[PDB]
Protein backbone atom coordinates (compact mmCIF):
# COMPACT_ATOMS: atom_id res chain seq x y z
CA UNK A 1 0.00 0.00 0.00
CA UNK A 2 2.78 2.40 0.98
CA UNK A 3 4.82 1.60 -2.13
CA UNK A 4 1.76 2.09 -4.38
CA UNK A 5 0.82 5.46 -2.91
CA UNK A 6 4.43 6.68 -2.83
CA UNK A 7 4.99 5.73 -6.48
CA UNK A 8 1.74 7.52 -7.38
CA UNK A 9 2.95 10.69 -5.64
CA UNK A 10 6.34 10.53 -7.38
CA UNK A 11 5.04 10.03 -10.93
CA UNK A 12 2.34 12.68 -10.49
CA UNK A 13 4.92 15.22 -9.29
CA UNK A 14 7.13 14.48 -12.32
CA UNK A 15 4.24 15.21 -14.70
CA UNK A 16 3.46 18.41 -12.72
CA UNK A 17 7.02 19.73 -13.12
CA UNK A 18 7.01 18.83 -16.83
CA UNK A 19 3.87 20.93 -17.30
CA UNK A 20 4.80 23.93 -15.14
CA UNK A 21 8.27 24.17 -16.62
CA UNK A 22 6.52 24.48 -19.98
CA UNK A 23 3.77 27.01 -19.24
CA UNK A 24 6.34 29.69 -18.34
CA UNK A 25 8.42 29.08 -21.50
CA UNK A 26 5.33 29.36 -23.66
CA UNK A 27 4.07 32.50 -21.91
CA UNK A 28 7.22 34.59 -22.40
CA UNK A 29 7.46 34.27 -26.19
CA UNK A 30 5.01 36.68 -27.84
CA UNK A 31 7.60 39.31 -28.80
CA UNK A 32 9.92 36.70 -30.30
CA UNK A 33 7.53 34.94 -32.68
CA UNK A 34 5.58 38.12 -33.42
CA UNK A 35 8.70 40.07 -34.46
CA UNK A 36 12.40 39.40 -34.81
CA UNK A 37 14.49 38.36 -31.80
CA UNK A 38 16.58 41.32 -30.57
CA UNK A 39 17.49 42.89 -27.22
CA UNK A 40 14.75 45.24 -26.05
CA UNK A 41 15.65 48.39 -24.19
CA UNK A 42 18.18 51.05 -23.23
CA UNK A 43 19.83 49.45 -20.18
CA UNK A 44 20.22 45.86 -21.55
CA UNK A 45 22.48 47.02 -24.39
CA UNK A 46 25.48 47.57 -22.22
CA UNK A 47 25.35 44.06 -20.77
CA UNK A 48 25.26 42.56 -24.26
CA UNK A 49 28.17 44.78 -25.20
CA UNK A 50 30.20 43.37 -22.30
CA UNK A 51 29.39 39.66 -22.64
CA UNK A 52 30.44 39.90 -26.29
CA UNK A 53 33.86 41.11 -25.17
CA UNK A 54 34.39 38.32 -22.61
CA UNK A 55 33.24 35.72 -25.09
CA UNK A 56 35.92 36.16 -27.76
CA UNK B 1 24.89 69.27 -52.10
CA UNK B 2 24.16 66.83 -49.31
CA UNK B 3 21.08 64.63 -49.23
CA UNK B 4 17.70 66.35 -49.02
CA UNK B 5 14.71 64.16 -48.30
CA UNK B 6 11.84 66.25 -49.66
CA UNK B 7 13.37 66.54 -53.10
CA UNK B 8 13.38 62.74 -53.21
CA UNK B 9 9.73 62.84 -52.14
CA UNK B 10 9.15 65.13 -55.12
CA UNK B 11 10.80 62.53 -57.35
CA UNK B 12 8.60 59.76 -55.93
CA UNK B 13 5.46 61.91 -56.28
CA UNK B 14 5.82 62.58 -60.03
CA UNK B 15 7.31 59.54 -61.78
CA UNK B 16 7.69 59.07 -65.54
CA UNK B 17 11.01 57.27 -65.99
CA UNK B 18 13.41 54.60 -64.79
CA UNK B 19 16.42 56.59 -66.03
CA UNK B 20 17.68 57.42 -62.53
CA UNK B 21 21.07 56.32 -61.28
CA UNK B 22 20.37 55.05 -57.77
CA UNK B 23 19.16 51.56 -56.83
CA UNK B 24 15.83 51.01 -55.08
CA UNK B 25 14.81 47.40 -55.74
CA UNK B 26 16.92 44.49 -56.89
CA UNK B 27 15.99 40.91 -57.70
CA UNK B 28 18.02 37.74 -57.93
CA UNK B 29 16.87 34.74 -59.95
CA UNK B 30 16.47 31.48 -58.04
CA UNK B 31 16.36 27.75 -58.80
CA UNK B 32 13.08 26.10 -59.75
CA UNK B 33 11.25 25.18 -56.57
CA UNK B 34 12.53 27.27 -53.65
CA UNK B 35 10.91 27.00 -50.27
CA UNK B 36 11.89 29.02 -47.18
CA UNK B 37 13.18 32.44 -48.08
CA UNK B 38 14.55 35.03 -45.71
CA UNK B 39 16.31 38.35 -46.13
CA UNK B 40 18.22 39.26 -43.00
CA UNK B 41 20.79 41.97 -42.48
CA UNK B 42 23.69 42.87 -40.23
CA UNK B 43 21.54 44.83 -37.75
CA UNK B 44 18.34 42.77 -37.77
CA UNK B 45 15.84 41.35 -40.26
CA UNK B 46 14.48 43.57 -43.02
CA UNK B 47 10.80 42.88 -43.60
CA UNK B 48 10.17 44.47 -47.02
CA UNK B 49 10.55 41.58 -49.47
CA UNK B 50 8.03 39.38 -51.27
CA UNK B 51 8.40 36.47 -53.64
CA UNK B 52 7.15 35.78 -57.16
CA UNK B 53 6.94 32.48 -59.09
CA UNK C 1 3.90 30.40 -36.12
CA UNK C 2 0.91 32.68 -35.72
CA UNK C 3 0.33 33.71 -32.13
CA UNK C 4 -3.21 32.34 -32.16
CA UNK C 5 -1.65 28.89 -31.91
CA UNK C 6 0.75 30.21 -29.28
CA UNK C 7 -2.29 31.56 -27.41
CA UNK C 8 -4.09 28.21 -27.44
CA UNK C 9 -0.86 26.47 -26.40
CA UNK C 10 -0.52 28.89 -23.47
CA UNK C 11 -4.02 28.39 -22.03
CA UNK C 12 -3.77 24.64 -22.69
CA UNK C 13 -0.61 24.32 -20.62
CA UNK C 14 -2.20 26.50 -17.94
CA UNK C 15 -5.31 24.36 -17.56
CA UNK C 16 -3.45 21.03 -17.74
CA UNK C 17 -0.99 22.18 -15.07
CA UNK C 18 -3.76 23.70 -12.97
CA UNK C 19 -6.21 20.78 -12.87
CA UNK C 20 -3.80 18.02 -11.76
CA UNK C 21 -2.85 20.04 -8.64
CA UNK C 22 -6.35 19.51 -7.28
CA UNK C 23 -6.43 15.74 -7.72
CA UNK C 24 -2.93 15.53 -6.23
CA UNK C 25 -4.14 17.48 -3.21
CA UNK C 26 -7.33 15.38 -3.01
CA UNK C 27 -5.46 12.07 -2.97
CA UNK C 28 -3.01 13.57 -0.48
CA UNK C 29 -5.79 14.97 1.70
CA UNK C 30 -8.08 11.94 1.82
CA UNK C 31 -5.62 9.05 2.21
CA UNK C 32 -2.96 10.58 4.50
CA UNK C 33 -2.75 11.59 8.19
CA UNK C 34 -2.01 15.27 7.55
Amino acid sequence: RSCVLSVFQTILKLVIFVAIFGAAISSRLFAVIKFESIIHEFDPWFNYRATKYLVN
Amino acid sequence: KGFSRLELMKQIQTQNMRQTHFVTVLDMLLPEGATDHYFTDLVGLVSTSHAER
Amino acid sequence: ISDEQLNSLAITFGIVMMTLIVIYHAVDSTMSPK
